[PDB]
């Protein structure tokens, strides 16, 4: 058995407003807050949050199947690496995000310059109608911040790990050019994989080619 | 809850901005005419200072947030100087007594109080009109 | 408990799994279930006259819940409701124990449905203020009362709810009632 | 030598019933006593010490403030809460026998009864999911003690054997007792010690003996002991617990106790009963009698 | 006949949620203590999870999974090595987040996004809390002396991966990362000496 | 799925102003300030406004239906470019237009000629002839933004309506203000764009 | 920000004890307009501050502060009110003290005391 760790950052481009458990707002503060990790009050980017749009990304890339309506349907490729849950026809997940948690350095930037970690963006919505608009205070990370991303990939047929990993990549090329949180299509949620340090964490083989 | 004291005696809380929103409730002109508008700026001026310490978890209140709830009770000063109305809202509310209640104390959640009574004066204001 | 039991049940989806000398035990639809339920304490008590009364215990489980499982929370339930004041019902969780009187009116009809009448003839308003509502009544931070009064201000809704809305949320033994009506209504519009 | 070990439990504990879904507060002294063969076996102990002069007793609930004792099968002159009522404190139990306590004090007794929460944990098994299947749910029961009550057990028994019930008694505080142990329940800390109050109780003579461990009288004396008794004929039974005694595991055969609370005119010695039948080893049943006696 | 302690702490690195109701509320809450209501790791799913883990490493049918977490099979019936009980939130962790007021269990909003009409079914899973620390109690059981040493090391192998790979929950989106610290291994029963022996 | 990149700059022409919602100020200045972007401190023309002001002045060019109340209820072509939220008639949006981060060359440019990127703005409102003074925090002309908008290639065969939509669009866009106070004249933008190009997939972007 | 005279600290507070001393008119009489203008000349150098992010004031910023000190002595010569206003608050020397910090955070100090004095004199 072979884990593959790989541990880097993704650096925020325009913000991404990954939404929270919409706790009860002050009056006039966030109508929408970002998810943020309890213990430190830091804004998160959820493991669930990325293995969701890469996976979702990756297959509209290679091809949803006409009338596709589970997950589990997906192409045996995106099965075989985010994992299924056909009846019957159960594969491990071979990559497991984790969640990416606000790095060390960019907190550290961010506590230089008096800087805070997220800021609340106004927005409006003109009526149709009335052309009138109603304010919302979304809370969202800031572009200069980084969260520091952890993915383990399982090595369970160590002749599909290159191929697995060339999906990996794709599907990482494509949140590059995508957006990860809500809101994209109105310009929240670019980010870039910069950093990545693929090494072999447990078992004899060999990721210095990935 | 539980901020200060009024000049006649009643405990400050929930309950008390309800009943002094309800007493300034005139028929809706509360508080001697004081606006949605007026109300809803001193609470952005209010939400500032609420951002900065709802994010940061000391218990105690920073140089920084002191500093900015002094500059607050400026902003309430002009503002009662320049309407009448807000100048009337804030000596009913006793809002800037609270607020220099919560500089002598020092503490995040004697804060969040205050910004929790604040809210519920906008809330109530809102609410009856 | 053998022949009116099943005259009063006649077109609910319900099937009696059993009916003892006292006890009964029975499973189908929560909304028929709830209804019957009241349904037969009226009729225990026109039958009886008063005098004897009977206490119930009432879950909602999936369908593909075990109906061991089931059994035994439901009859956990049924034993809370006898525990103190008898004539109770145990509704879902154990927080919602409640008269048989104060579940069939002071729930349904006095808060349930005006909020159905609302929730149905509001053209801006849907299942969101329900969700939205039943969130600042749960959140019991005593502040939550001023957000749900400044959710009522600007909902738009009947004046008349607002204010009952608003005095049930500033009370207990009200504030779990109007959640418990909020509750069955949101499972009731349950597409 | 009597010897009070008390119990607290660190997880909560299976004690279960003939489902595993189903949870109990307390076990027979059947199951402990099974449990200190099976840690004497595993402590290469002699087992004669254990076989012939322990005397155990059923483990019963204890708050922080009371010790419980089963509630004695006597006749009462509100009978719903005396037969709801399963424990009695060791003070309130003379008053009980003697018929003081009333249908309001007992249903007080039995909400005074703080020994634990009840719950049903809910887990899958994912080994058929690996080989080409689906996850199979299960519910294991467990009795969650309140951190101030445990499950206290009377031990009596010469000097030696109460030395080697201390050695297997610490040994299988790390063992565990009860259901789904290794899996995360049964995990305990005992304390043994003489106990004062228990030495005077079990000191004392009455015309009525009240059981207070699962026994069974052997057949020479069921005889003269059934006469005049109110007794519960409680069914144990159950499957072999080891790994020398078949190739399989083997339901033990079905016996018959009675329950703790019990009440003999006649007190009997109870018999450690072999329910083993084509086995590699014997399975011991302990169904040796803990009497205590009382007026009535 | 030997008993070794290992006691130690589960550190949550990502929100752990085991699970195991009201509208709009958590759908999946945690397993908790049912009195004290503190958040628990049931021993069944680390024993479980470790077995998997150590299952895989070896490839179950084979003997030092069957001997390690126990056997029933025809002729093969083993009382298992490890009993892994319940890890409890430890007091320690209690007192940390009763500072600063924080919850033991975060309510973590999800949703899904679907192929066909691309709507979001959202869900609320309880998770406890990243930082929150485990109170982890394990004995290991002696049958075989000349086993104990591949025995910890397939238990080190298992704890290594159980540190790389999810505990109980979506793990694979994120809910379930750990860390294991040892803070002690003991013999309480027997005169084995495990001071050599090492978890981590 | 190819994903087309549309990289260009957007420069201001009469003085954009996109508003922040208030904040500090001393009195009499900063009355409403523009919005910024936190990290370097500089204005920043929001994709959440480009997108929506494009999106009203497409659904103006085309037609609104009579009595439209959400935007859920635009053109069909507007609805899949722009996204729609209809119950069951859920239409991903193509477009995703993002944040126009301000210019590293503009920036430096109005470092060299010591200009400040926004303009304070000091205007007032005659009543009795009374004024109400406020001063404005509206982008310097000739303040050249970036903007990037990424098409997604849903259908293949509606690439070039969509994206005749989406230079119709762009011209009312420049024709048109962009952010607010456009009735005054501050908002008046123009586009150059600099590439299209696709990024992801097989699609050909030099027709585009 | 700075002491005062008998170890009196600059402040806010400060300031609504200068305006409610000289609250007879306020400051010997002076009114509104000259304030305003006191204000308005401290605007242009808080904005070029505000924009600026480095913390120590740029050069530019330091030869306004010093024509300000120059446009308060202009201001003080052509009316004995402002004069009068400028002795009591002690603006003339708070403006040496910041050029003397060259700090950004004590420029920003300085301009709250200065809003806290037109704020204090139009509430009075």
């Amino acid at each position: 058995y072979s884990k593959i760790r790989i541990v880097g950052k993704i650096d925020v481009l325009t913000g991404l407003h990954i939404g929270g458990g919409g706790e009860t707002s002050m009056i006039g503060a966030i109508a929408s807050p970002v998810v943020r990790d309890p213990y430190s009050r830091l804004p998160i980017i959820p493991g669930s949050s990325i293995k969701g749009k890469m996976r979702s990304l990756l297959a509209k890339h290679i091809g949803l199947i006409p009338g596709q309506k589970m997950h589990n349907q997906d192409a045996p490729e995106i099965l075989r690496l985010f994992g299924s849950s056909q009846k019957g026809a159960i594969q491990s997940s071979r990559l497991q995000i984790s969640d990416a948690f606000f790095s060390k350095a960019s907190q550290e930037e961010f506590d230089k310059k008096d800087l805070a970690y997220t800021e609340t963006k106004f927005e409006n919505t003109i009526s149709r109608l009335t052309a009138v608009a109603n304010p919302r205070q979304i809370e969202r990370v800031t572009r200069g911040a980084s969260f520091d991303f952890h993915i383990i990939y399982n090595v369970e047929n160590i002749n599909e790990v290159m191929a697995d990993f060339e999906n990996i990549k794709t599907a990482i090329h494509l949140l590059e050019n995508d957006y990860l949180g809500g809101g994209g299509t109105r310009g929240n949620g670019r980010i870039r994989f910069v950093i990545d340090s693929i090494d072999t964490v447990v078992g004899d083989f060999d990721s210095s080619n990935l | 809850m539980e901020l200060a004291k009024t000049k006649t005696g009643e405990m400050i809380d929930l309950n008390f901005a309800r009943k002094v929103v309800e007493e300034n409730k005139r028929v809706i002109v509360l508080f001697n005419g004081l606006t949605t508008s007026k109300l809803r700026n001193l609470l952005e001026l209010i939400n500032h200072v609420y951002t900065k310490v709802y994010n940061s978890d000391d218990t105690t209140l920073s140089e920084d947030v002191r500093d900015e709830l002094e500059y607050l009770k400026v902003k309430f000063a002009y503002e009662s100087g320049r309407e009448p109305a807000v100048r009337t809202f804030i000596e009913k509310t006793y809002v800037d007594k609270l607020v220099d209640v919560v500089l002598k104390k020092n503490t995040k959640k004697i804060f969040l109080d205050y910004c929790k009574y604040f809210e519920a004066l906008v809330a109530y204001a809102k609410f009856y009109r | 408990f053998k022949f009116e039991l099943s005259n009063i049940l006649k077109g609910a989806r319900i099937s009696v799994i059993y009916s003892g000398g006292d006890d009964l035990f029975l499973i189908g639809a929560w909304d028929d279930v709830i209804s019957k339920a009241l349904v037969l304490r009226k009729a225990f008590t026109r039958f009886s006259a008063g005098k004897l009364t009977f206490s119930a215990g009432i879950g909602m489980y999936p369908v593909k819940y075990p109906i061991s499982k089931m059994a035994s929370e439901t009859g956990v339930l049924e034993d809370l409701a006898k525990r103190g004041e008898k004539n109770q019902v145990a509704l879902w969780n154990d927080s919602k124990v409640f008269g048989w009187s104060q579940l069939e009116e002071q729930i349904l009809k006095e808060k349930m449905i005006p909020l159905q009448e609302a929730l149905t003839n509001s053209q801006e308003h849907g299942k969101s203020f329900l969700y939205k509502m039943l969130e600042l009544l749960r959140n019991e931070d005593q502040i939550n009362i001023a957000r749900l009064a400044y959710l009522l201000a600007r909902s738009s809704l009947s004046e008349e709810l607002t204010q009952s809305i608003f005095a049930w949320s500033q009370n207990k033994q009200q504030k779990v009632e109007l959640i418990t009506a909020i509750e069955y209504l949101v499972y009731q519009i349950r597409e | 030598v009597v010897k009070l070990v008390k119990l607290t439990f660190k997880s909560p504990v299976h004690f279960g019933m003939k489902r595993l879904s189903d949870s109990n507060h307390t076990i027979a002294a059947d199951t402990l006593f099974s449990a200190l063969i099976i840690e004497a076996l595993q402590q290469q102990l002699e087992l004669s010490h254990l076989l012939n002069n322990l005397v155990i007793t059923d483990l019963f609930p204890y708050n922080k403030t009371s010790y419980f004792l089963p509630k004695p099968l006597i006749r009462i002159e509100g009978y719903k809460a005396f037969k709801k009522l399963t424990y009695i404190p060791v003070e309130n139990y003379s008053e009980y026998l003697r018929g003081e306590i009333d249908s309001l004090e007992a249903s007080k007794i039995a909400e005074s009864l703080n020994l634990g929460k009840a719950s049903l944990s809910t887990k899958v098994s994912l080994q058929a999911v690996d080989h080409n299947g689906e996850s199979e749910p299960y519910s294991v029961g467990n009795f969650t003690f309140y951190p101030e009550s445990g499950l206290y057990f009377l031990a009596k028994g010469n000097a030696d054997t109460i030395g080697q019930l201390e050695i297997l008694m610490h040994a299988l505080q790390y063992s565990g007792i009860g259901g789904k142990r290794s899996a995360g329940y049964g995990q305990f800390r005992c304390t043994i010690e003489d106990s004062g109050k228990f030495d005077s109780l079990l000191s004392q003579t009455g015309n009525i003996a009240i059981l207070l461990s699962s026994a069974m009288a052997s057949d020479e004396e069921l005889v003269d002991c059934l006469e005049d008794a109110r007794y519960l004929l409680k069914k144990r039974t159950g499957f072999v617990q080891s790994k020398t005694y078949a190739d399989q595991l083997v339901k033990k055969k079905d016996f018959y106790a009675f329950s703790a609370g019990s009440t003999f005119y006649q007190k009997f010695n109870g018999k450690i009963f072999d329910v083993s039948d084509n086995g590699r080893h014997s399975v011991y049943r302990y169904a040796k009698a803990f009497w205590l006696e009382g007026k009535i």
